[PDB]
């Protein structure tokens, strides 16, 4: 029973960890990037996240 | 007609005084852009 | 030799800069003329040369 619960938990866990990643945009925040790009080169970093 | 500096940016998404001011092209803009010298006929 | 000056705890406004049609060229990467006023930055260095 503990087992379910700690796979489930692992698996939230890791899922939340990968807001952190960036996937090659320039930051991993999305806010700031599009606070700091204009759109026409904000479009291509947002798409990578 | 355009003189002077700036000519390349009659572009979509391109910056400066002309882009902001003059000319602005849209983003998804589709067609083509022609230029040529023109001394001979335009030269206050 | 190029030069290097430190700039920091100042109000450093860029839209004269900007504005200003005396510069033949001002491109830049990572982030975007415009919204320059609005950013809050760490130290800025100017290479001159």
């Amino acid at each position: 029973l503990q087992d379910v619960v700690n796979q489930n938990a692992q698996a939230l866990n890791t899922l939340v960890k990968q807001l952190s990643s960036n996937f090659g945009a320039i930051s991993s925040v999305l806010n700031d990037i599009l606070s700091r790009l204009d759109p026409p080169e904000a479009e291509v970093q947002i798409d990578r996240l | 007609v355009i003189r002077g500096d700036e000519v390349r940016q009659i572009a979509p998404g391109q910056t400066g005084k002309i882009a902001d001011y003059n000319y602005k092209l849209p983003d998804d803009f589709t067609g083509c852009v022609i230029a040529w010298n023109s001394n001979n006929l335009d030269s206050y | 030799a190029w030069n290097r000056k430190r700039i920091s705890n100042c109000v450093a406004d860029y839209s004269v800069l900007y504005n200003s049609a005396s510069f033949s060229t001002f491109k830049c990467y990572g982030v975007s003329p415009t919204k320059l006023n609005d950013l809050c930055f760490t130290n800025v260095y100017a290479d001159s040369f």
